[PDB]
C-alpha cells in the first residue's frame, strides 16, 4: 500500500503536468509537454542512470 | 461546478455509499497489479448463470 501510494502520487504529479499544458502544439519534433515542462523534456536526464 | 451543484441537489436525502466500500472500490480500480486470472475467468464464464 505504501509503495502503491508513492507510485500513485508520482503518476498524479505526471497527470498534473499534463493538465496544465495545451496539446497539439509541437515544434521541430518536440511535444507540448516537453516544450512547457522539464520533467517531460526528454533532453534532461535522471541524476543517476 | 454547476453540474456538481445540481448533483448535490439531486442526492440530498438519497442512498450514499459508506466510506469502506468507496475505499475498497477505489483501491481495486487503481490497482495496477490486478491479476489476469479474474479477466480470463470473466472472459470464459462470459455472464452465463449455469
Amino acid at each position: 500500500n505504501i509503495y502503491r501510494d508513492l507510485l500513485q502520487h508520482v503518476r498524479a504529479l505526471r497527470q498534473t503536468i499534463t493538465d496544465f499544458t495545451i496539446q497539439g502544439e509541437g515544434h521541430n519534433g518536440e511535444t507540448s509537454e516537453a516544450l512547457n515542462n522539464i520533467l517531460t523534456d526528454d533532453t534532461f536526464i535522471a541524476p543517476i542512470l | 461546478s454547476f453540474r456538481d451543484c445540481r448533483g448535490t441537489q439531486l442526492g440530498l436525502g438519497r442512498h450514499t455509499m459508506t466510506p469502506a466500500t468507496i475505499k475498497a472500490v477505489k483501491d481495486t480500480f487503481e490497482d495496477r497489479a490486478y491479476p489476469t486470472i479474474f479477466y480470463m475467468l470473466e472472459a470464459v464464464i462470459h455472464g452465463n448463470e449455469r
